């Protein structure tokens, strides 16, 4: 049962 | 596919949930997917709790990777040896 995360920012790759 | 392998890719892991990203720039994985860990343009950039990593898919497109890359939950997924 692995946990979900919370919500990322908007990890633009360059 | 591809010809030539990510420069700088340490593993491969594998999803063990489905979790849909609609970014810009994010990394859609679905419950048993397969994802290449590869260092990011910038520690800065590393979200916490989540890497920078490709997919299976991607990687064919190693052609454009740089808009190929994405971003996904490591706390989501699992490392393959």
């Amino acid at each position: 049962l692995l946990p979900t995360p919370p919500l990322s920012p908007s990890r633009r790759s360059g | 596919g591809r010809l030539d392998l990510p420069p700088g890719f340490m593993f491969k892991v594998q999803a063990q949930h489905d979790y849909t990203a609609t970014d810009t720039d994010e990394l859609q994985l679905k419950a048993g997917d397969v994802v290449l860990v590869i260092p990011f343009q910038n520690p800065e950039e590393q979200d916490e709790g989540w890497l920078m990593g490709v997919k299976e898919s991607d990687w064919n497109q190693h052609k454009k990777l740089e808009k190929c890359r994405g971003v996904f939950p490591e706390n989501f997924t699992e490392r393959v040896p």
